[PDB]
């Protein structure tokens, strides 16, 4: 191909459109889209537990009110604390682990304070970790660099250990696969 | 009235601070669009 004008002509044409992809894709960032919906995310989660406590500040005002005009303020302070402490949700036992247990009062979704369960997804051997998430300061959260897998099965069969997923680890892929395509004027693209 | 949202105004609601036009550069035929802001017009729910 390099050995006549027409086809030279037209592998430096291809060169030239994978040069400007190359840059263009330098462009390109998962991990500060993700940040950036998360924050949004974050923001939108705090704003509206915002409202639903200044929304339970005026309900339980207006039924302290109520019950007092009604001499039953004593069954309006049970009753609020029935709303704030309610009762807890036991832990359920699954084949595929525990669902911890949480707490379902009214300040409890307040805090919006939330268990991710133990949990294995189907056709496969990963297990979700169980830890605490808040809604409201999750836009004080950010969105890691890499992080690891569980371990992974193959048609319930073959095993792949743990896998490290980097956002900046794919980009990389695809950009030195792109600059294969460039450096292959005598060189062919590594098989890894 | 105890109106929703009762003393929330219009930012409070997360209306955006303003309202930006995209912007165009095309460079291969010269050409450039500014970007226009607009703000939004600004209230607030009474309580009651």
């Amino acid at each position: 191909a390099l050995s006549s004008a027409s086809l030279a002509h037209m592998k430096a044409k291809f060169r030239e459109t994978l040069e400007d992809t190359r840059d263009r894709m330098y462009q390109m960032d998962i991990q500060q889209e993700l940040q950036r919906y998360l924050s949004l995310v974050g923001q939108v989660y705090s704003t509206l537990v915002t409202y639903i406590s200044d929304w339970w500040t005026l309900a339980a005002k207006n039924l302290t009110d109520f019950a007092e005009q009604y001499s039953i303020q004593d069954w309006a302070k049970r009753m609020k604390a029935l709303v704030e402490q309610g009762f807890t949700v036991p832990e359920i036992k699954t084949i595929l682990g525990t669902m911890p247990a949480f707490e379902v009062s009214l300040q409890a979704l307040q805090k919006a304070t939330f268990q991710t369960p133990d949990f294995i997804v189907p056709l496969t051997d990963l297990r979700i970790p169980s830890v605490q998430i808040n809604f409201k300061d999750l836009k004080n959260i950010k969105i890691p660099s890499r992080f690891s897998t569980p371990e992974f099965t193959i048609l319930n069969t073959f095993h792949i250990p743990s896998f490290t997923i980097d956002f900046v680890e794919m980009k990389v892929k695809i950009i030195r696969t792109i600059d294969q395509m460039l450096n292959s004027e005598l060189q062919w693209p590594v098989p890894d | 009235i105890p109106l929703p949202f009762g003393g929330k105004s219009s930012r409070d609601l997360k209306m955006l601070e303003t309202v930006r036009t995209p912007a165009l550069h095309f460079k291969s035929v010269g050409f450039h669009l500014p970007s226009r802001e607009f703000q939004v017009p600004t209230f607030t729910i009474p309580k009651l």
